[PDB]
């Protein structure tokens, strides 16, 4: 045998021995699951919400710059539709994760607005199309309306883009805690202590609370090395907290007064170019529940223990090889440790 | 005599979380041969201080994996006894793609007779991307009509 250290006769062979391993896989596995699985379906909950929320305040705002071109501009339907449709696509774009450009979304969105504004409002009566385009850039038409648009809208998507990223994440390492494999050493000490009493022929003997003590801090080292990072992935997430709804949803009256702007200056501008060619209360309970897991690292073998059938009085107990009356007494890691770094440095730049 | 312009610069390369780079390097011609060294962001990496690093006589910066050795902007930088010479920065950048999860639990029919709906949620988290990976490809909801 290999892990059941034979004291005296035993009741059990090498492949007994293979059986009870893997029983004590199964088990170590299903204690983590049940240990993060109210944390799990905490954050599964709240991304999957964040994100239908977003996508729904984006095609509400995409609706509501539809309607107000419909009201007010009918002369620049339905081009208008078109580029209207392209600026918040590529918003949604960037929003989930997508290499976009926001000063190039709000810029091309100009440079398709001008022309239609030339031909159907100021000069009515397809091949002089780019010279209005240039001339859109060159003579700044617009003013300052396109940079203010500019920040408004990549200040609250940048923070909006990270914030799901972090959440996609924390998703990640806590599906990664209770699929840790762990050493060959770790479990046959586990299978040791919950399974080679049954070898030695005892019944119902339960494992030392001590002896469970050593054998969790042995082998969730590396684990509880994550603390750390977790706390300060929570502190950081908190700090981006304290967005997206109003910047988009005010996008129309921005708009609206950016072609007011160039139409009152129509006089001198046609003659040139005719001669030239409920969430912030969601992410605030999110962020009040997420500060109640901040010891999850730390508190997990504890839980092991504590949820595994245990003799805490360390009396008549099985310390992995007798029955005694008193007890005597990294890769995955990394890869957790890298990403929450990542993201930690990520979220403070933020702020 | 030492030269200017570096034989051979290093390339920026895009790597996932698990793929192995070699970042060459050759330094400019010059007597006696020029001392290669790898700077990470201006700043000098130490080839005992990490078993995913080491550096190779013929000047090559070699990462295994793209964990214990994260993203940023490498520089080759040769030294000689008459000057030092640095080469174009490459920007490293790892990318991690997106990874579909399990089917989740049909959700129970909310209209109790007739037409009824059941969901089944599908997110990007296995793995989530990072540092702008590809997101995950298709749907995210499944929804199926019941009768209950
Ligand atoms: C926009 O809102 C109106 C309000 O009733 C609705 O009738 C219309 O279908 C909506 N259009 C889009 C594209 O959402
Ligand atoms: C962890 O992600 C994997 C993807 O294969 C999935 O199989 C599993 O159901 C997820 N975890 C939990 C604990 O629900
Ligand atoms: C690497 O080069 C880019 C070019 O834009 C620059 O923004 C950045 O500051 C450099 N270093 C880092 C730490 O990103
Ligand atoms: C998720 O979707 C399918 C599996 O159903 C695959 O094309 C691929 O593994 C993707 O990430």
């Amino acid at each position: 045998l290999q892990v059941c250290l034979p004291k005296g006769p035993t009741c059990c062979s090498r492949k007994m021995e293979e059986k009870y391993q893997l029983t004590a896989r199964l088990n170590m596995e299903q204690l983590l699951q049940s240990a993060s699985m109210e944390l799990k379906f905490l954050i599964i909950q709240n991304a999957a919400v964040f994100q239908e929320a977003f996508e729904i305040v984006v095609r509400h705002a995409k609706n509501y710059t539809n309607a107000m071109f419909k009201n007010n501009y009918p002369s620049l339907t339905p081009q208008a539709f078109e580029f209207v449709g392209e600026f918040f696509t590529d918003v949604s774009l960037y929003i989930l994760g997508s290499d976009i450009n926001v000063d190039d979304m709000v810029n091309e969105l100009f440079d398709s607005l001008f022309p239609v504004i030339y031909t159907q409002m100021m000069n009515p009566g397809l091949d002089i199309n780019e010279c209005l385009r240039g001339a859109r850039r060159d003579l700044k038409v617009f003013g300052s309306f396109p940079k203010l648009i500019m920040t408004q809208v990549s200040k609250s998507l940048q923070v909006t883009r990270i914030f799901l990223q972090a959440l996609n994440l924390g998703i990640e390492v806590i599906n990664t805690t209770d699929h840790l494999k762990f050493s060959k050493d770790c479990g046959r000490m586990l299978t040791r202590m919950w399974y080679c009493s049954y070898c030695q022929g005892l019944m119902m003997v339960k494992p030392c609370g001590g002896y469970c003590n050593v054998v969790m801090q042995g082998c969730m080292a590396g684990v509880v090395e994550i603390d750390k990072y977790w706390r300060e992935y929570i502190l950081s997430l908190e700090e981006l907290v304290n967005d997206m709804e109003n910047v988009l949803l005010g996008l129309f009256s921005t708009i609206h007064d950016s072609i007011q702007y160039v139409q009152k200056n129509g006089g001198k501008l046609t003659t040139t170019i005719g001669k030239l060619c409920t969430l912030s209360s969601r992410r605030r309970e999110l962020i009040q529940k997420l500060k109640s897991f901040i010891n999850f690292y730390s508190a997990l073998p504890g839980y092991i223990c504590s949820h595994s059938p245990v003799a805490e009085n360390d009396t008549l107990c099985w310390n992995g090889q007798e029955l005694v009356e008193r007890y005597s007494q990294e890769p995955v890691v990394s890869q957790i440790i890298d990403k929450l770094k990542h993201i930690n440095q990520l979220l403070r730049t933020m702020s | 005599y030492l030269r200017k312009n570096f034989e051979q610069d290093p390339q920026g390369r895009e790597v996932p979380i698990e793929g192995m780079i070699v970042l060459h390097c050759r330094p400019p011609e010059g007597v006696p041969a020029a001392e290669v060294e790898w700077l990470k962001n201006e700043e000098p990496i130490d080839s005992e201080q990490d078993e995913n690093i080491d550096t190779r006589a013929d000047h090559n910066l070699i990462i295994r994996q793209a964990r214990l050795s994260d993203s940023g902007n490498y520089t080759c930088m040769a030294a000689n006894i008459v000057a030092k010479r640095r080469s174009l920065s490459a920007t490293v950048v790892v990318y991690v793609n997106g990874g579909w999860s399990s089917w989740t639990e049909w959700s129970a029919c909310n209209v109790r007779c007739g037409r009824g709906w059941q969901k089944r949620s599908r997110t990007c988290t296995n793995p989530a991307p990072l540092n702008g990976g590809a997101f995950c490809e298709g749907m995210s909801v499944q929804k199926i009509t019941c009768t209950a």
